[PDB]
């Protein structure tokens, strides 16, 4: 192939989990000009990839999107000329048609357990049914199917990782998140970020398959009570989180307002310490070897999401022994104790 | 003559029969479930007074669930 | 032996015997005599009488058998 | 939640997750469970079939009162003899092709993963009819649109179904006897209705 | 592999009868010996009906003869064919009482085990089929007292949406 | 009273009450319906 699509769904968390994806498909052909068709928030994770060309916004699990804007998309794809859709939609025929519709030499898509996938296989070459039709909660991995088939063994290795989400951040995004904690009271090298706030925003940046994700503020005030300060910057949803935050944890504790998973990778590559719960910022940690902790509200959803915590030996993963997101927080506190320095 | 006089029939009286069993297998539970048929439970029967209405319904479901006819044990 | 031999004081228990009035008919056992060498130990009580006006008799463990209730 | 009366609680056999509930079983027949099965896939299919007739009786009577169209009285309307066919052909056919329907929708009930495995062969479409539910059976041949892809998380628009076939049921018995009595269709005991509502109503029919 | 799929196979009929369904809801085949004698009497009544068709229709079409002395043509019958269901009825084995084989099997198609079961279910698809339409024949003559079989394929070609089974089968 | 209700709930007492209203019922119908042998509606 030449030109490849990306009908990618979900938000920032799934098309984070992605970017091997992307890394293995530039891996597999020398030269791919890759495109992302995503929703919105799904663009502003595509500074961080360093492989891609138009990555556009579409919301393709609209369902019923203007019809000037369905076949405007449709003739964009069309004027683009690909030879590779690589859906990851999980939908069937409607959909099958919208990327049968494009001039496409290989149509893939992952399709419903259920009965709305049925006459896609007529329209797409390969079929990749997938679990639990809410596919985040399948976990971090969520495409082993695509990883497996692209690349297969016929001339050569799959290589199907390669030091799985390296993502990378520019200058820019650098020198205007440096600006942002440095009106915080924050050094260069010598802060902690948090990106864990109960809020009701969609810069949470979580899944779509995880309910009970974000850590609470009297919770996280205890959590912030029992650990030393090594200036733990505080990164908000939203503005109206920030006198929420000030009232329970403190006026001396610095907030960070991000938005832009761009500027939160950013701002993890100049930490020197990750508190996330089950957001992107684990997996942006994990990214640049930034010792992380990795809270999340069950063990087994912790492995699903991180199954490379003995990998990188720096994200030693916190858990709640019940479920609903109430730990224990005192080894976690020990363990970060441990580990950031 | 006798066909829509005798599907009335038969409404009415598999109404009797419906509500009656309906009404000793309410009572079978009892301590001393004799004394409700000496004083008739009219709270009870009441509530069950009507819903002889669909007995040609809960009857044939009662026969298909098993609850219609009893087992020897 | 001297644990119990029979069915449990309250074990609801059907009549395997043809002769009784309650014959395919389940009953409740109030007692079982752990002499072992009366006939019919297990004493059961029914819900409702026979033709003599009673709610109890004796029966054997073989006469006896005990529903998955 | 606002059960069909308040004063009464609902039946403890029937509650929350179910289609419009609103928990009116007076009458103890959602008591068994599998008998309340039964009973939803039975409103489902009536409420929609009642859909049907209501939009079919009241549209063509539209027509028919306005003078759009010279369509044929509800009441009067099956004896029009049609010029290809006859309506003693016409029996058979929906005999024949409503069986196919409906053993295929009962053998999906009583066995869910059916009408998709094997040997069940309708034109080479052993997918459409995946069922993934009972009493909404999805795929492209029964909803080609998808409006609801998800059945269980569905639940404004399995609502919004079930109330408006219950009130379509209301309104084809409101057709059976209201065009019994009166023997006129329903357009035109609503404008009888809409010129002296005080003197013509039911009780108005002497 | 079933005659309405949903419905639950019961547990005497699996498939591995050379026809084999799972259309038996009355319970007629229950115990084996029955349903051992069912099948051999289903063999011979479709082997019969599929004698009997070709010799309905080929009259019809050429010689419309409507398929319709005793004490001569009917003792030469008897005599005949007693003597062959007598012989066929003193077979003991099971499978070649329903598939003798030997001398009934000329031309080599039981030479090989996987075409035999294939014919197998061959013969009796056909011989179901064959067996409705005799009933067909004989029902279609008792409404249409005067017609043929051909005849009536023809009424129904004729208007199709017209001359179908509906006149008979309701009042109106 | 309880003990009132309770033996006017008693199977003679709830029986002539049950088949009085009954009977007044049927009577009822005899005289507002009289001298019926056939069912004429949807005859
Ligand atoms: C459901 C359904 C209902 C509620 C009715 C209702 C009626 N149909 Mg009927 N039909 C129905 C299904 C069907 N009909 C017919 C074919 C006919 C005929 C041919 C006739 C009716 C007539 C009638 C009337 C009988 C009194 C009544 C208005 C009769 C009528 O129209 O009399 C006023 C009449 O002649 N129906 C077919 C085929 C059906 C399927
Ligand atoms: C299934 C059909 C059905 C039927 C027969 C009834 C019957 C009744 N309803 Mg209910 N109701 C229903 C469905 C139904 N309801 C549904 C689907 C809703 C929406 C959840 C309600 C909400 C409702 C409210 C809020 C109230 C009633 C009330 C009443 C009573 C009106 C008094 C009367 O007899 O006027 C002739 C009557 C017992 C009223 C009543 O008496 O309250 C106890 C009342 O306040 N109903
Ligand atoms: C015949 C059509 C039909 C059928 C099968 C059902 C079936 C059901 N209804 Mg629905 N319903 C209907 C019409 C129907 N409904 C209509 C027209 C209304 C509006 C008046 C409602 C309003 C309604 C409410 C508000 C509720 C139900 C509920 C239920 C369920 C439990 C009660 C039960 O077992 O009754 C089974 C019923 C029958 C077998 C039908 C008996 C018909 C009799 C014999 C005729 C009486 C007609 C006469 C005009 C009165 C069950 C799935 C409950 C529910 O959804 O929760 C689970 C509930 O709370 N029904
Ligand atoms: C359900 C249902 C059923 C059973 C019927 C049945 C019928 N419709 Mg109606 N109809 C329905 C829903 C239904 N309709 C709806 C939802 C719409 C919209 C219509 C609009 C409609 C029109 C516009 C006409 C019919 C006509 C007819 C008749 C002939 C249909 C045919 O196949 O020829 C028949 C009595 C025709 C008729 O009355 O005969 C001339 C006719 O002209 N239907
Ligand atoms: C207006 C009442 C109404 C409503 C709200 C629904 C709603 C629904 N139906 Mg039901 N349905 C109805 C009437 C209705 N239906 C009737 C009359 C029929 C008989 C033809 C059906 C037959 C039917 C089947 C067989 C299936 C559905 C399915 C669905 C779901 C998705 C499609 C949708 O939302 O269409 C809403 C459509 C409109 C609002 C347009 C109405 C236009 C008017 C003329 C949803 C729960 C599917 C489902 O749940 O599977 C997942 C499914 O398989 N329905
Ligand atoms: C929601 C359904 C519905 C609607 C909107 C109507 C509306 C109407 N009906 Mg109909 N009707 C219905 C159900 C319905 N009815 C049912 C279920 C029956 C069977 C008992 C009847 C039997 C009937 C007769 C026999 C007559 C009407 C008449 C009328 C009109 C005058 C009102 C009247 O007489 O009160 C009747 C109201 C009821 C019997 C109550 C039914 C339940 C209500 C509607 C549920 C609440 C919502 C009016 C257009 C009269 C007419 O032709 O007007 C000129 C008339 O003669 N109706
Ligand atoms: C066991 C099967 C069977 C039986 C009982 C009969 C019996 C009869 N046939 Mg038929 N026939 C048969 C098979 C059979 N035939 C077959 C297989 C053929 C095709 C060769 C024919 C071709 C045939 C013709 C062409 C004619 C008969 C005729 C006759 C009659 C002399 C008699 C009623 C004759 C007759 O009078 O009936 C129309 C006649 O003309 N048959
Ligand atoms: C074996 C296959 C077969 C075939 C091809 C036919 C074909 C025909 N039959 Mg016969 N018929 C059959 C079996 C068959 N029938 C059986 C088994 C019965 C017993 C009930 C009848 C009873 C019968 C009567 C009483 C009448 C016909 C009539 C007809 C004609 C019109 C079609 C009709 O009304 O459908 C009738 C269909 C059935 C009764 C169902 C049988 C077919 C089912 C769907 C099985 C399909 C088998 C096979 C795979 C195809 C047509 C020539 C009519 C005719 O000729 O009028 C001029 C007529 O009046 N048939
Ligand atoms: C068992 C044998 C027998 C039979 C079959 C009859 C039959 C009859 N007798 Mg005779 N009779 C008998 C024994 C018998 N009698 C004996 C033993 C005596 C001496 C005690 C008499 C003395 C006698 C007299 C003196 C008279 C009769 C009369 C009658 C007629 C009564 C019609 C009537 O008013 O009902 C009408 C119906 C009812 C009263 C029942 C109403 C039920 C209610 C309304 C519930 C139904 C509605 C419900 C809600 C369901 C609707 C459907 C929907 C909601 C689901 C009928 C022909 C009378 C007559 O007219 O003779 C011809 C008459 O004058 N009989
Ligand atoms: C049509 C008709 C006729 C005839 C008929 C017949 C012949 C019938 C038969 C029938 C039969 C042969 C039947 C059988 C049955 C059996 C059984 C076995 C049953 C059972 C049942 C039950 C068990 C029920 C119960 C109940 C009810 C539901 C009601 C109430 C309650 C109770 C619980 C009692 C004539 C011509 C004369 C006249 C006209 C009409």
């Amino acid at each position: 192939v030449r030109r490849c699509c990306c009908v990618i769904s979900g938000g920032v968390y799934e098309n984070l989990l992605f970017f091997p994806t992307i890394q293995l498909i530039k891996d597999r052909y020398p030269g791919v000009q890759v495109d992302i068709l995503t929703t919105e928030r799904g663009k502003q994770t595509y500074e961080l990839n360093k492989n891609v060309r138009w990555a556009n916004v579409y919301d393709p699990d609209d369902h019923w999107p203007e019809p000037a804007e369905y076949t405007d998309m449709i003739g964009l794809l069309k004027g683009r000329y690909y030879d590779m859709v690589l859906s990851t939609k999980l939908a069937g025929l409607g959909h099958a048609a919208f990327l049968f519709m494009t001039t496409a030499r290989d149509r893939v898509s992952y399709i419903y357990p259920n009965v709305n996938s049925a006459g896609a296989g007529l329209m797409l070459s390969e079929t990749f049914t997938a679990e639990n039709t809410n596919l985040s909660e399948l976990g971090y991995s969520m495409y082993t199917q695509m990883e497996d088939w692209l690349g297969r063994p016929f001339r050569s290795v799959p290589r199907t990782p390669l030091l799985p989400l390296r993502v990378s951040i520019s200058r820019k995004v650098k020198e205007v998140v440096a600006a942002k904690y440095r009106n915080a009271g924050a050094v260069t090298g010598k802060f902690i970020v948090i990106h864990g706030i109960e809020s009701d925003s969609k810069a949470s940046m979580q899944s779509k398959g995880d309910a009970d994700s974000l850590l609470s503020l009297e919770k996280w005030a205890k959590i912030i009570k029992g650990v030393r300060g090594f200036k733990p910057v505080f990164v908000i949803p939203h503005e109206k989180e920030r006198e929420n935050v000030e009232d329970f944890v403190g006026d001396d504790t610095s907030i960070v307002f991000i938005t832009t998973p761009g500027q939160l990778a950013a701002l993890i590559n100049d930490s020197a310490g990750v508190i996330a719960t089950n957001t992107a910022a684990i997996q942006l940690a994990n990214a640049r070897d930034k010792p992380c902790i990795g809270l999340f509200s069950s063990e087994e959803k912790g492995k699903l999401f991180v199954p490379y915590a003995e990998e990188k030996s720096n994200c030693v993963i916190i858990a709640s022994k019940t479920g609903k997101l109430a730990d224990i927080d005192i080894g976690t506190v020990k363990n970060a104790m441990q580990v950031f320095e | 003559e006798f066909i829509t006089p005798g599907i009335l029939f038969l409404y009415i009286a598999g109404w009797i029969g419906w509500v009656g069993r309906s009404y000793l297998i309410a009572i079978s539970g009892e301590k001393k479930p004799a004394m409700k048929e000496i004083i008739i439970d009219v709270p009870l029967a009441s509530r069950i007074i009507f819903r002889g209405f669909i007995w040609p319904v809960a009857a044939y479901r009662e026969f298909l669930n098993g609850d219609l006819i009893a087992k020897d044990v | 032996k001297p644990p119990p031999i029979g069915p449990k004081r309250g074990s609801k228990v059907k009549i395997l015997r043809r002769e009784s009035y309650w014959f395919k008919n389940v009953g409740s056992v109030v007692a079982v005599d752990q002499d072992p060498k009366t006939r019919y130990p297990v004493v059961v009580r029914f819900a409702k009488v026979n033709y003599a006006n009673i709610s109890t008799n004796n029966y054997a463990l073989d006469e006896v058998e005990e529903v998955a209730a | 939640r606002a059960t069909w009366l308040p004063g009464l609680n609902p039946p403890p056999y029937l509650d929350g997750n179910l289609a419009g509930d609103y928990g009116f079983d007076p009458l103890g027949l959602g008591e068994d469970p599998e008998s309340l099965k039964w009973y939803v896939q039975a409103e489902l299919v009536h409420s929609r079939f009642a859909m049907l007739g209501v939009a079919g009786i009241l549209f063509t009577d539209l027509l028919r009162t306005t003078g759009i169209r010279n369509l044929p009285v509800w009441y009067e309307a099956g004896a029009v003899k049609f010029d290809f066919a006859s309506t003693k052909t016409l029996i058979v056919v929906q005999f024949l092709l409503m069986g196919f329907a409906e053993t295929k929708r009962y053998m999906d009930f009583v066995s869910p993963g059916s009408q998709a495995k094997e040997g069940s062969f309708f034109f080479g479409l052993e997918a459409a009819l995946e069922g993934l539910e009972p009493g909404y059976p999805g795929g492209p041949l029964l909803n080609p649109l998808g409006l609801a892809k998800d059945v269980q998380n569905a639940h404004d628009w399995k609502l919004k179904e079930i109330k408006n076939g219950r009130l379509a049921m209301m309104a084809m018995l409101g057709f059976f006897v209201q065009a019994s009595v009166t023997h006129t269709g329903p357009i035109d005991n609503l404008v009888e209705h809409l010129s002296n509502p005080w003197h013509k109503t039911i009780i108005q029919t002497l | 592999a079933h005659w309405m799929p949903g419905e639950p196979r019961p547990a005497y009929l699996d498939g591995s009868a050379p026809g084999d369904f799972g259309f038996d809801p009355l319970g007629l085949g229950e115990v084996p010996a029955n349903l051992e004698r069912y099948k051999e009497s289903e063999l011979i009544h479709c082997r019969w009906a599929m004698l009997a068709v070709p010799g309905i229709l080929v009259p019809e079409a050429l010689g419309y003869g409507n398929w319709v002395t005793l004490p001569t043509i009917l003792a030469i019958e008897f005599l005949a064919i007693a003597f062959v269901e007598h012989q066929r009825s003193m077979e003991k084995d099971p499978e070649k009482k329903k598939y003798p084989g030997g001398a009934f099997d000329p031309l080599g198609y039981s030479k090989d085990p996987k075409k035999l079961e294939e014919l197998k279910v061959k013969e009796i698809k056909n011989g179901r089929l064959a067996l409705l339409a005799f009933v067909g024949f004989c029902v279609q003559q008792s409404a249409y007292p005067g017609t043929g079989p051909l005849e009536n394929l023809a009424t129904h070609l004729a208007d199709p949406w017209h001359n179908n089974i509906g006149d008979i089968v309701i009042p109106f | 009273m309880r003990d009132l209700k309770t033996y006017l709930s008693v199977a003679p007492v709830l029986s002539t009450l049950w088949f009085g209203s009954l009977a007044g019922l049927l009577i009822e119908i005899n005289r507002l319906f009289p001298d019926a042998l056939t069912f004429p509606f949807f005859s």
